[PDB]
């Protein structure tokens, strides 16, 4: 079929078909353009007119312009020949290395795995990060979420996980940049290459990349995650492999939708969001999942507007995760990186039956004391510390040292911390905290515990500080 | 003025008042 | 034929606007060519705004819509037990068709005012804090409320698990069938959930209605009613049934989404003026019938997710206002080591002791009181540079009683085990014990009497209270065990 | 002991006053957020 | 007139009339339904169509369905044969005791007592309750804010007032449950019954119950307080008694108002309430007064949202209240009952220019002493009960005697306390406390005053207490 | 709009027309105001410094070329000053020989007042900076659409330099007033208002623009565009929706507080809350050498400085921490219009970071820095020219420096 | 009163004012008491939300200050050439929790020529009239 453009208002374009109305979700191509412009059908307005979302700029479009129904939703090149490559929302290479010669093509829109397809294996996935591991362990094949307001560490944390996990991972990895910084896709691509995760000469590439950055129109941003996720589902089902999925930042998918929502003629829900936020998020989040066929280990960065965790978006996403790392500008502000909030981070495997009681009693032991100290903070603030029971001024001590022992110099932030990155093993972590909690270092100074890897570095640093 | 912060402050002042009235007596 | 069938004028955001269908009734199920169902929520002068039960990719302008004439009803009865069904009663556990004889209508009016009687039979959770201080009776509607990840669903699960003590028993008036409704949850969570229940052998007496994250709004909307009907079949037939709505927060969202897309007027938080009525008509269907009606019951544990502890936000306000009490969970408590995170001072049970056993009351009562008393002084502790031994006493009872309310998950206790342990601190036996040890004490102490003393517990159980005798026997059992304990 | 008594009388009375004020500030804020969030929804809805 | 249904959107039904359009507020009956469906009219959309709000589920309605203008607002059976019965919003029986057969029917939407019907004076209405009558005197035709909920004797206090109104004023009472929990109504029912206020066997019931359960649609929980009002107005405008109106709870009235408002698509005002919050309230509150024929006195259960007394719901409501009865869990814990708080409960008529200097002074005497003792309370516990002066030791003694003298046995709780109920008279009340203040019974012991009626009993109890 | 070298030293409106009544622009090139930012492939990691002249900034929140760094704070906290000092500091290289080190500047006024801009272009002229600056002005009385466009217009003039292997710096002062303009234009078109009354796409409004500041690879000329957008907060609330919308686009932020400002800390840079997502890659080795860990040190200092606003039996490691913290805080202070040269910054930070000033009195520090810098500039330009030239601090330079500071310091504390 | 349609509550003060104006206009002297302007303001706001006018601060319509300035500008002291007559207005405004910064109170303070603030504290403490002598002005 061939339709005509009847109205253009931003990323929203209305098309009128004379015969044969393209179904909802169908992709249409605008005729007469130097570059490929795809319009996804969004609604049937009636009168053989469809309302659509543009996958790119709408400049220069004209009323009356021709549009052909492609007869199917956006379909992209899926398969192993996507590895080491950089793709578009619409599946076009954007790395200047030629076509992507895949055997098959997949539509980015698809139903989520059925209930009888779910898996319930729960294996801790050690990362080398003290805080995460100790208190909110990630799980292989599980859904992980990094929550944070602007500039608190979401991406760097995603960066050190790619290093401490993606790099040894025997399986593919798909990194989908959704509405983030272009500078960043260029930093990562070239890093993947310099470290051979991406190989431009041979077929040893172990990571496919998909990008729809912040310089794109809402439409592209409302779909790249789909493209990204679609690439990943292939390796899960058609190959049955262990996939690692990185998305930075999934909030962008939801902001994308809120940006065209009004032009779609909808009464706004609260906080400006579109009324279909949760369902829009649901049909998507439900595909990002491990099944009996394959396994996905998704690490999704989640932006928090105005730093408010109750904002309908961040708020609506918690339910889709098995583990959550909540970052806080209040912690970051103190110079404690990674700025994870020890009392707002959780993992579904923080179970004695799964990580063990030593792991579990330490974690909870560390959390009690930080909570105990949080409560006193506001009070010794005014009433001072003298009146406090030696019993209580020891927890202030230990807490302040733990607070530090939880920071760590990342290997991807030496440009930031001026410190060599340290990766600590799960047992070095459990033990280090166990001892602080045990009173075994009440003599060393707090500062000795700040920006160090394993507990021995805290002891060494004490001496170095000893003068 | 965040219902969160306001609440955080009330929390610590209600205790202060309590410990402070005690110390007076 | 525009009387029994219609044509789609426009379709989007899951709202179908059909022309024709002149004979449809409000809320009637209709069918689109493609096979998709839809429910008529807006009967307008010039059109029918239909709520599509599925992907609106399968509907186009002009599609023909036909009436079914039938209103929404669902399978019901004993064959659903141990099954995992969607909001329409369809089986989703891939175990084969549910052999359902009876079919009930999802939205029915609650039993009136005459057909009932005071809630009097205990509904035991197995959780000491709840069972001794926030008692639930059969026919009661008690809300579990709290922020994200505070322990809400765990309460319900321990509760379900706990009913095996009576479901494996012979007394058929103590058995309680369980119904768990999952609304807006991700499929992996429910899968994990059903697993935990299978592993505890509680699926035999449980039905799981599941309307998850990717299911269309209307199914998430309906889920709680369709699960309610299922529990009504038991209620009406002299049988007892327990229902957990997890969460009512997500269903409210589902409803708000359709309301706004059908363009009804939005009020505070964008919720329709009839959101209060959506839950009240649901939570009232829970009730204790009169023998004249079978004496059967329907207890409901609805879950509400608060935000930053804002119990006064809109939906949390409605539901609190509708139910007979609330179990308030708190993060601060949780991270401070109190698990389950029940805030005992703000939690409530309008039904109260009318639902506690005499055994429990025998202990619950003084515990409730020393705790309230501790709560008055607690804040002093940490600066108590010189408190009199009067109040210094209440701080001690305070921290021990508090440690007795602690509890691990998946291990609900028998009312007799709870009173034996509560008796221990309440009577003063753990007053000289170290706070750090009460958790260890109880565990071992209870292991001991569950091993060696099943005849005293059987007494307590039977006699329903603590006889002067069994009282004396417990004194010795704890004073010798304690001695053993600090050797 | 007479100065600690006096100082703690004041401190306690200041606290309570602070309590009374924060509470009233809390309710004003609570009411404005709801009103504010609701006008925002209405504006969006009316523009359609 | 016979209209058709043109649209059904939730609980809002639009009806089109060919000849003759029902005025606003009329009740329309939907034709062809298992049960009675009353649609109240709310607006004249123009083009012969009315916009109405259903008083029950619109489930099943059909565009084109027939609607019959009852040519009047919701009317209900009013009169004596309502006493002891339980009734619906549209005056139907929901207790299954057959038809409410009265002679008169009374439309619920009524205007209020013209200025020239107004009484020009303030008179205390006596209930016989020592705290209530001494420190927070109810007012004839006035409105009282009853605070406190469970565990604190709310339902027993509501039931003694009933009884004492029948007794001392030969006036009857109505009970309107606005948004009542079905469980809690049925429990209120049997509880009045067991205490007699309701009699299923004879014709001695002193209460008519009107219910608007929580499952009912906005419009129903919206109007049921008016229905209850209608009933009460009869025992005043037709039989010139002193009726008692109980609206439980006044907040759900307001909320029902907002739901209805939102459904009619009107822009909410501050905090999400209805634009018409103040008028919705005023058109109802104002029908509660003392006219020349008699008076309706209303005890209103108040729920304060967010504990915010400046929240629009509560704030509006106090505009009408002449007194508050604060039930207190703390007081209860002293064993003291009624558990009314003598320092927190208040009244507009506690003015010497209204209750007379004597009454006014005693009351102000009772409270100060109760206040002073409150002060000392802190000292006693810490530094121990003795730097206490020949003076400081007397304020305490008396205060403690007073606290007790303020408690009292209810005739409603006789089937249970195994004790005889007391209805102390106002005169007896002021004297009682007058003398304790006076120092006339300083020799008497505390427990002589616990749970008794008139001071005379405080004396006699002392005797039996050696 | 007109684009190219002809515009330098001229004041244009949002469409290119001159407003300095100094004649027509001799433009031969034009450029669409709205062009998508170069993709992934055409760029290269930011590596060349963009020196502001401000210690605090150049040492703690380094800015590289192709980088977007936000200046944010309440009214009057000094946001524009940061930008002026930066434009003025560029004479150093522009008056020089090397064309790769040169930086052409663009200053876009939006919603501002004509007399303020006139004041602004005067100062630039008096500093002999107009020669390399273009000023796009879209002031308070200009139509909403001019104010709206102004940023894209100015951007396009900067891409001319970016796409031709040259270097440009653009200041968007401020992006707050533009948003208002956008909001107005947009509501008047009847587009439904969104959060806070702004269009549902205000994020997009600024992302689209700032993505254009970029570093192109040698394959595309190696030129670059660096942006310094300004945003005004209210009641120092940086969590605010717009503030965070923009903080989530740029490569860092410089947050100025009025509290710090009144307190004497000018610039009022808030160490803890400001960041640079480029890190030391945008710093010379001399600077990296001296300020490599200083940022997290000062963060950790501000905390304990608070935790002992009651000298709670404080050890030594923290007494030392408070002693460095205060001295270092004084050194980061700076006046206006006197952008320092990189080697000058390294000399003075050096003195502090090395502990040579741990025994001087905080109050003395500012005076000392003027004395010390005087000495080395006059006497020692051989060490300054070497540090500057080598670009690093060799072992002997580091030894010649230790020698100078310690001795001068002593004579100084006579 | 509380039971009359909002439009009548809204109108009431203007009518009374016109009656006071006869006296002002004829060399005579009248006193007008508006009790309260708080409730008139909510009556006018009910009208405004029902007419659909944009709700602003506290949901009050943009012209509520004028609802009041127009009214109170009419109290006035004429000179001899116009009769020497006069109109004195004592309008009443009800604050919530002693908050004198609210939108309506402020509006009205910015119109009249002084205020008499009565304090609840004073009232209980037994000082009546509960006037706040430092805050009040003429």
């Amino acid at each position: 079929t061939t339709g005509r453009i009847v109205a253009v208002i931003g990323a929203v374009v209305d098309v009128q078909f004379d015969e044969g109305l393209p179904p909802i979700l169908n992709a249409l191509e605008v005729q007469g353009r130097e570059t490929r412009l795809v319009l996804e059908v969004a609604q049937h307005l009636g009168e053989s007119t469809v309302r659509t979302i543009a996958m790119d700029g709408t400049e220069g479009l004209v009323r009356g312009q021709k549009v052909l129904d492609s007869g199917a939703p956006i379909r992209i090149p899926v398969g192993p020949e996507t590895l080491g490559r950089i793709m578009n929302v619409i599946g076009e290479p954007i790395d200047e290395r030629g076509p992507i010669k895949t055997k098959q093509f997949a539509a980015i829109h698809a139903e989520a795995p059925e209930f009888v397809e779910m898996s319930v294996e729960q294996e801790i996935l050690v990362t080398g990060i003290k805080v995460v591991d100790l208190l909110a362990p990630y799980a292989k094949g599980g859904k992980i979420g990094l929550f944070g307001g602007a500039g608190v560490g979401k991406t760097v944390l995603i960066m050190e996980l790619i290093n401490n996990v993606a790099k040894a991972h025997g399986g593919y990895s798909v990194f989908a940049g959704v509405g983030e910084r272009t500078r960043e896709g260029n930093d990562l691509y070239h890093e993947m290459i310099e470290s051979g995760v991406i190989n431009l000469k041979d077929a040893t590439s172990k990571v496919a990349l998909v990008y729809g950055q912040m310089n794109e129109p809402p439409g592209a941003r409302a779909r790249v995650a789909l493209t990204g996720l679609t690439v990943a589902e292939y390796f899960r089902d058609q190959e049955g492999q262990d996939v690692l999925l990185f998305i930075d930042n999934i909030f962008r998918f939801t902001q994308a939708g809120s940006e065209v929502s009004a032009l779609l003629g909808r009464i706004p829900s609260a906080v400006g969001y579109q009324p279909t936020l949760a369902t829009d998020m649901g049909t998507m989040q439900e595909r990002i999942t491990t099944t009996k066929k394959g396994s996905i280990t998704s690490v999704q960065a989640i932006y928090v507007p105005a730093d408010d965790l109750t904002d309908p978006a961040p708020a609506t996403t918690f339910a889709h995760l098995d583990a959550t790392t909540v970052l806080s500008r209040a912690i970051a502000e103190l110079g404690i990186y990674p700025a994870v909030d020890p009392l707002d981070s959780t993992s579904r495997i923080m179970d004695p039956n799964i990580v063990g009681s030593e792991h579990y009693d330490v974690a909870r032991g560390v959390q009690k004391i930080l909570q105990d100290y949080k409560s006193l903070q506001d009070i010794i603030a005014i009433l001072g510390m003298d009146e406090l029971s030696e019993e209580d001024k020891l927890t202030v001590s230990r807490a302040r040292k733990i607070q530090r022992f939880l920071s760590q110099p990342f290997q991807v932030a030496e440009v930031f911390t001026g410190h060599l990155g340290k990766l600590v093993p799960l047992k070095e972590t459990i033990k280090g905290f166990q001892q602080i909690l045990a009173g075994e270092y009440d003599h060393l100074p707090e500062q000795a515990f700040y920006m160090v890897g394993p507990i021995e570095e805290a002891v060494a640093k004490a001496d170095k500080l000893a003068e | 003025a965040t219902l969160k912060d306001i609440t955080r402050r009330l929390k610590s002042i209600k205790n202060i008042q309590k410990i402070t009235k005690s110390m007076k007596m | 034929d525009l009387e029994e069938t219609g044509r789609v004028l426009s379709i989007g955001d899951g709202i179908a606007r059909v022309h024709g269908l002149r004979n449809v009734q409000a809320e009637e199920m209709v069918e689109f060519s493609s096979g998709l169902k839809g429910m008529s929520l807006n009967l307008e002068p010039d059109n029918v705004g239909v709520v599509v039960f599925g992907n609106d990719k399968l509907i186009k302008e002009g599609d023909i819509v036909k009436r079914t004439g039938a209103i929404v009803d669902v399978p019901v009865g004993e064959e659903l037990l141990g099954r995992v069904v969607d909001a329409l009663g369809n089986a989703i556990d891939g175990k084969g068709p549910i052999g359902s004889k009876a079919r009930r209508r999802v939205g029915l009016k609650a039993p009136g005012i005459i057909p009932r009687i005071s809630v009097r039979e205990p509904m035991q959770t197995g959780i000491k804090a709840v069972d001794s201080l926030v008692p639930i009776g059969r026919g009661q509607r008690e809300l579990i409320i709290g922020d994200r990840q505070t322990g809400k669903t765990s309460i319900a699960i321990d509760t379900i698990i706990n009913q095996k003590r009576f479901n494996d028993g012979t007394d058929e008036k103590k058995k309680l069938y369980c119904i768990y409704v999952a609304i807006g949850q991700k499929r992996s969570t429910v899968a994990q959930l059903v697993k935990r229940l299978t592993d505890a052998d509680a699926m035999k007496y449980t039905i799981v209605v599941s309307a998850t994250a990717s299911d269309a709004a209307p199914l998430q909307y309906l889920a709680p009613y369709s699960g309610c009907s299922m529990g009504e079949y038991f209620r009406d037939n002299g049988k007892h049934a327990l229902i957990i709505y997890d969460d009512l927060s997500k269903q409210a969202v589902a409803y708000r989404q359709m309301s706004l897309l059908l363009r009804r007027p939005p009020g505070r938080e964008a919720y329709p003026g009839d959101v209060f009525y959506l839950h009240s008509r649901l939570l009232e269907r829970a009730a204790k019938m009169n023998d004249a009606f079978g004496g059967g019951s329907l207890t409901a544990l609805p879950v509400i997710e608060t935000q930053a502890g804002d119990v006064s936000a809109y939906i949390p306000t409605n539901v609190i206002s509708i139910t007979d009490g609330q179990i308030f969970l708190e993060t601060e408590l949780f991270y401070k080591g109190i698990r389950p995170a029940i805030n005992v001072g703000l939690s409530v049970s309008r039904v109260g002791s009318a639902a506690q056993t005499r055994a429990m009351k025998q202990v619950a009562g003084t515990m409730k009181l020393e705790l309230a008393q501790y709560r008055e002084v607690a804040a002093f502790a940490q600066f108590g540079s010189d408190l009199d031994a009067a109040t210094q006493q209440l701080l001690s009872r305070g921290v021990r009683l508090t440690e007795l309310l602690k509890q691990g998950q998946y291990s609900p206790m028998a009312i007799e085990e709870q009173v034996a342990v509560i008796y221990a601190g309440v009577r003063g036996y753990l007053d000289k014990l170290e706070p750090s040890k009460i958790t260890k004490f109880e565990n071992a102490f209870l292991s001991h009497v569950i091993s060696q003393h099943q005849a005293l517990l059987s007494k307590i159980r039977t006699d329903g209270k603590i006889s002067e005798e069994s009282d004396a026997k417990l004194k010795e059992i704890v004073t010798n065990f304690l001695a053993g304990f600090e050797a | 002991q007479s100065a600690r008594m006096t100082a703690m009388d004041n401190a306690s009375k200041n606290a309570s006053e602070m309590i009374d004020k924060l509470t009233l500030t809390f309710n004003r804020t609570r009411q404005a957020v709801i009103t504010k969030e609701l006008i925002e929804i209405i504006s969006g809805a009316a523009a359609l």
